[PDB]
RNA sequence: UUAAUUGCGAUAACGAACGAGACCUUAACCUACUAAAUAGUGGUGCUAGCAUUUGCUGGUUAUCCACUUCUUAGAGGGACUAUCGGUUUCAAGCCGAUGGAAGUUUGAGGCAAUAACAGGUCUGUGAUGCCCUUAGACGUUCUGGGCCGCACGCGCGCUACACUGACGGAGCCAGCGAGUCUAACCUUGGCCGAGAGGUCUUGGUAAUCUUGUGAAACUCCGUCGUGCUGGGGAUAGAGCAUUGUAAUUAUUGCUCUUCAACGAGGAAUUCCUAGUAAGCGCAAGUCAUCAGCUUGCGUUGAUUACGUCCCUGCCCUUUGUACACAC
């Protein structure tokens, strides 16, 4: 009904919009914490975009008038064009940003 | 005359020769008659604490038994009331002749 | 065609024969319609209030069709549910006896449901085909 | 003697008897018709062996279905099964390979449930949590 | 006299006892065992009960 | 594991001393040929002794 | 009158308060075990030991004292009970009755080291693959300590203990 | 004691609850420009309380603009039917 | 459609029986504020005084409200339920009651005092400030003081 | 290399035994055997409703006939990783693809070695050595309290902290298992009561009667609305019944009313790799009455690994030791 096109079609970029292509590692080692930068295989990229969609809706709807339904409908539609005010897009750019640091 | 001979015990091999012998006394003669119908087995199940003290991990036990239940149907007049009152019975296994 | 009772969906058939109950209110109206909550299990009196009898009647002459011997018991246990017992988890809870028995009878003085050999009711055979009546109805409707 | 075949079909503890006669193109299920499922989200479900193939191999059958056992969804997933096996069973009584043979290989290539039953049965429950592998919560101090 | 034991033990743990020991606490009435449970284990393979799960 | 134990290990190198000709080359031919040769109480035990002999009559071939 | 379930749970407690009666009160006649054969009727309990004279003994009034016993006890109606007398075999092979042969050397006062090898050696000679005698308790001390005599190879697990074993 | 969470949900901007003039004229004239209209969209941007969105939108679906594309179970979905 | 306008008479709180009423809540729930008053008695107060349930409690004509509110005060005179009462077989006449708002809070303290006028179990733990119901204390109903 | 001193093989060792494995039970498969109104199926008669045009939906043990696909079983079969392609002295084996109902020892349990705790129990035992004690007895028994008592601190658990919701209608499907004889159990059905419950009867010693346990979670229509509110039901007040000789510090059940904390929980910590977790109810055990417990059963059914010794621990070998009640 919005944004019309096959809804498939926008799930499925989606998914791969909101995918982390890199991501930071527990390396402690022996000295309090410490991080490293690696990268992600393309099935957890997949994993890490369904479930960052699923919770950002789940959360966005806890407490709220907007059903599931138009919350899943929206973070799916703002995540399809790649705007910054969905959850899974901001999540995305912490896990980059974070393993861009620690580098 | 309707006798049906009810067997129920605990052991099945012992319990099967003496359908078996029942039903091959009653395929002799003529006796037309029903054969051995399974009833579902009865599983008793007590569970029970291993421990005879209250000290331990919590280790439970089921002690089961399980009945096997069979009747044979048999049809014919007296003439086999003085034939089939031969009790065939084994040790475990029991009878019991009920007619009509 | 051979439409019945078992050619049309639930909601629509129940809320049918509601309909061809409440256009002309033959069967009966107890006093206690607007005080009972259906069961104790139940926290609040049904919302229908002005109707909910001919549409338990028309369930229950539904339920009826398509079985042979219930009971007022059984139809406790099946319009019953779980209860909120505070903290307490939840338990199944039969309905209100009297409720169901009052619509029994109910469907005895029109002709519906009659007493059964064997124990309990069982469809009446003005009922079975006034209930026929029902399906061959309803499915025309939406057509 | 009518023509008539017969089948069966289980989910998890549900049992379904396709009793697949030579009719004019009724299925039916506890006497109900085959649109009349309960879910109303699963009627595609078990809409599927309807559709996989198409309607012209239904139109000189009758599957009448009885089920008993089981969730809604395993009550569908009986049904879907039963009527999956009662067309095979039909054309392994009467038709030819080449009707039964590539009706055999498409709905096992979509799915293989069709005819397959699920294999995975209920685990029986262990001493000490409310599951088999669960366990209840063990504290120290 | 008549009131030594004048007190109605027929509705509770004290109207039951074992036929073994006659051990008060915990006892197997299921089946009409009126056993307890601790020498029921000890004589389990007599009355037939065995283990097989 | 599908290590196999050493009680069907022996027994099948004490079939084949004996029998070169008699176990063939498949394994359903000479499965129940095991059964009539020796005496084995379980059939999921005649059943691995089949399978490591057929396997041992593959090997030396 | 009574279910079937009901029954043989009654059965099987009868046999449980025959066995121990007997082994309680025959326990000097190297009792082995008992057999409970249930007929319309009469029934026929059949009793195994190794002194079957002293079992019956002086007539046979102590068997038809025996089977008067259990007949005010079990409540049955004259003449519905028969006690028998059988013979035990392979007495080497009844663990029940080394068991009580044991406890009357120990009593008598023998030596248990004698005693405990004794009877294994007694009992392989009679036919046997493997046996195993446990002695626990206050032995030469006050703290206890238990003794192991064994020869042979004895199985642990598997239900062929359960089959062959007998404990 | 101590509880670590806080305790406040924001400032109820409590609306209609009986349906007015002045803001029936807004409604005719403001829904039928909805691309996707539901119980949630009048909600928050018409800000509609709860109990006048369903006759709302029962109101146009009988009537007139709007068209049930997917009416259903706690979900009315409705296009900006033209 | 089910759409009617206001002119003005809805008023967005009410009182009833000395007590406030906010309106803006349907008035099967909106009853449920006086003390003394819950769901099911406010619905079948409701239901025999013809107020058309789907009605909000600042949109209703006074002409009803004082229909309802003389229900409140004589129940068992309007057909209701004798077992439907909070109050029945007072200890001073033994006439089915109804408490209400003020009427609750001050027939409870009247109760406690005479249950601990005559010293019984009750009236002491009261007083004392335990549980009379016979619930455990040990390691319940701690933040009491 | 294996889950495994489980095997290949090496080799002052050879031959062995226990454990493991093997074995037993259960869950899956059998349209192949034996069958069967205490389980069913189809057909022939009697009979009902809708349309009558050809049918569909039903009811019916003395209306009979035929069958065992589904329902139960007993005797049996099947699964051995089978074949192929890679990896390996090219051995044990491992991996991927090539049947199946089943290819993580098919899944899950039972059984479960030597040695040991100075582990738990004299409150299971008419099994107990010793000490105390035996008649105003520390025995048994009677009456009434007590084990529930709360300034406080912890461990298992149940309700939730509302919209994937709550409430009111409908659809509404399971499995395990239990049930009375000289007693009074499971109770069907009809009647009365809002309900709890009461009443007159019926069936059942049991696949037969309770019971198709018409269970709940679940789904479809509506009520509601983001509101310490229709969320949530602690805390109490009044009344109505059941169990018992007796219920008062309410046994419990039912009705009305009072409507408190709680808005996702801090240091820390528990369980888990498939029908498993989790959500959901049911049966049984204790039981005259009382489940928020336990033991089992079935219903809906995810995400996340196919790895590691980083943390907490285990097995073998080498090494060091001022340890031996042994870090």
């Amino acid at each position: 009904v919005l944004t019309d096109q096959n809804p498939i079609q926008v799930v499925v970029d989606a998914i791969t919009n909101t995918g982390p292509r890199e991501d930071t590692t527990r390396v402690g080692g022996g000295g309090a914490a410490r991080r490293q930068a690696v990268d992600v295989s393309p099935l957890r990229r997949v994993n890490q975009a369904i479930a960052l969609l699923t919770i950002g809706a789940r959360e966005a709807a806890f407490r709220n008038i907007k059903t599931i339904a138009e919350t899943l409908a929206e973070e799916l539609i703002n995540a399809a064009k790649g705007s910054s005010t969905s959850y899974a897009i901001k999540k995305k750019d912490e896990l980059e940003r974070v393993a861009k640091s620690n580098r | 005359i309707k006798i049906r001979i009810t067997l129920t015990s605990t052991k099945v091999k012992q319990l099967e020769n003496v359908s078996s012998n029942i039903v091959k006394n009653a395929e002799q003669h003529n006796l037309v008659k029903k054969g051995p119908v399974r009833l579902p087995t009865k599983v008793l199940k007590i569970s029970t604490r291993k421990t005879p003290n209250g000290e331990g991990s919590k280790t439970w036990e089921t002690y089961e038994m399980r009945i096997h239940k069979r009747y044979i149907d048999l049809e014919a007049p007296v003439q086999i009331v003085k034939r089939i009152t031969q009790i065939t019975i084994e040790p475990g296994v029991d009878v019991e002749v009920v007619v009509a | 065609p051979g439409v019945s009772v078992r050619d049309v969906a639930a909601q629509d058939f129940i809320n049918a024969y509601a309909s061809f109950l409440q256009r002309q209110g033959k069967l009966e109206v107890p006093g206690y319609v607007d005080i009972v909550k259906t069961s104790s299990g139940n926290e609040m009196p049904p919302q229908d209030a002005e109707g909910w009898f001919y549409k338990r009647a028309a369930s229950v002459a539904r339920h009826i069709y398509m079985r042979k011997q219930v009971g007022v018991g059984k139809l406790n246990k099946l319009y019953g549910g779980a209860k909120s017992r505070g903290v307490r988890p939840y338990k199944h809870i039969d309905a209100s006896g009297s409720i169901n028995r009052k619509v029994l009878q109910a469907l005895e003085k029109i002709g519906i449901v009659e007493i059964s050999p064997k124990g309990g009711r069982r469809i009446s055979e003005n009922g079975q085909r006034d209930l026929d009546r029902i399906a061959a109805q309803t499915l025309e409707e939406d057509e | 003697a009518v023509p008539s075949v017969q089948t069966f079909g289980k989910k998890k503890s549900a049992t379904a008897v396709a009793h697949v006669k030579a009719g004019k193109g009724l299925i039916k299920v506890n006497g109900s018709p085959i649109t009349l499922v309960e879910p109303e989200i699963l009627r595609f479900k078990v809409y599927e062996p309807l559709l996989l193939v198409g309607l012209d191999k239904f139109s000189n059958i009758d599957i009448r279905v009885r089920v008993t056992g089981g969730g809604h969804v395993s009550q569908v997933y009986a049904i879907r099964q039963a009527i999956a096996k009662g067309l095979v069973a039909y054309h392994q009584k009467y038709v030819d390979e080449q009707s039964k043979n590539e009706l055999k290989k498409a709905f096992t290539s979509y799915d293989r449930t069709l005819l397959i039953a699920d294999s995975r049965r209920p685990e029986p429950k262990k001493f000490g949590g409310k599951g088999a592998r669960s366990r209840f919560q063990k504290s120290y101090r | 006299e008549n009131v030594w034991f004048s007190h109605p033990r027929r509705y509770g743990k004290g109207s039951r006892q074992c036929r073994v020991c006659s051990s008060h606490t915990g006892l197997i009435r299921k089946y009409g065992l009126n056993i307890c449970r601790q020498c029921f284990r000890e004589k389990a393979n007599d009355i037939g009960f065995n283990k097989f799960r | 594991g599908r290590v196999r134990t050493k009680t069907v290990k022996r027994a099948s190198k004490a079939l084949i001393e004996r029998y070169y000709p008699k176990l063939t080359l498949d394994f359903q031919t000479n499965k129940r040929l095991c059964d009539e040769i020796a005496t084995i109480q379980s059939k999921r035990l005649r059943n691995k002794i089949a399978g490591y002999t057929t396997h041992l009559m593959k090997r030396i071939q | 009158l009574i279910s079937k379930k009901r029954k043989l749970v009654a059965d099987g407690v009868f046999y449980a308060e025959l066995n121990e009666f007997f082994t309680r009160e025959l326990a000097e006649e190297g009792y082995s075990g008992v057999e409970v054969r249930v007929t319309p009727t009469k029934t026929e309990v059949i009793i195994r030991a190794t002194r079957t004279q002293d079992v019956l003994g002086e007539n046979g009034r102590r068997i038809n004292e025996l089977t008067l016993l259990v007949q005010k006890r079990f409540k049955y109606a004259p003449g519905t009970i028969v006690l028998y007398a059988e013979r035990v075999q392979d007495r080497g092979l009844s663990a029940v009755a080394q068991a009580e042969s044991m406890k009357f050397k120990l009593l008598n006062g023998l030596a248990i080291r004698r005693a405990a090898y004794g009877v294994v050696r007694y009992v392989m000679e009679s036919g046997a693959k493997g046996c195993e005698v446990v002695v626990s308790g206050k032995l030469r001390a006050a703290r206890a300590k238990a003794m192991k005599f064994a020869d042979g190879f004895l199985i642990h697990s598997g239900q062929p203990v359960n089959d062959f074993i007998d404990t | 004691k101590k509880k670590w969470s806080k305790k406040s949900m924001k400032d109820r901007a409590q609306h209609a609850v009986i349906l007015d003039q002045e803001k029936y004229d807004r409604i005719l004239k403001e829904v039928p420009t909805y691309r996707y209209v539901s119980v949630s969209v009048l909600v928050d941007r018409l800000k509609i309380g709860g109990s006048l969105a369903r006759i709302a939108l029962r109101h146009l679906e009988k009537e007139g603009i709007i068209k049930p594309i997917s009416k259903h179970s706690k979900q009315a979905i409705y296009t900006r039917a033209t | 459609s089910l759409v009617v306008q206001e002119q003005g008479s809805f008023q967005h709180i009410l009182r009833l029986l000395n007590t406030n009423v906010d309106g803006n809540i349907k008035i099967v729930y909106a009853l449920t504020t006086i003390k003394g008053v819950g769901r099911r008695y406010s619905n079948l107060v409701c239901k025999k005084a013809d107020v058309d349930l789907h009605k909000r409690a600042g949109e209703l004509t006074q002409e009803e409200l004082e229909r309802i509110v003389q229900i409140m005060q004589n129940p068992t005179h309007y057909k209701i339920p004798a077992w439907f009462l909070n109050r029945q077989n007072d200890i001073t006449d033994g006439k089915d009651y109804h408490t209400l708002a003020n009427n609750v809070e001050s027939k409870l303290r009247d109760d406690l005092e005479r249950l601990k006028k005559i010293r019984a179990h009750r009236g002491i733990r009261h007083f004392w400030g335990l549980r009379v119901r016979g619930q455990h204390t040990k390691t319940t109903g701690r933040r009491r003081a």
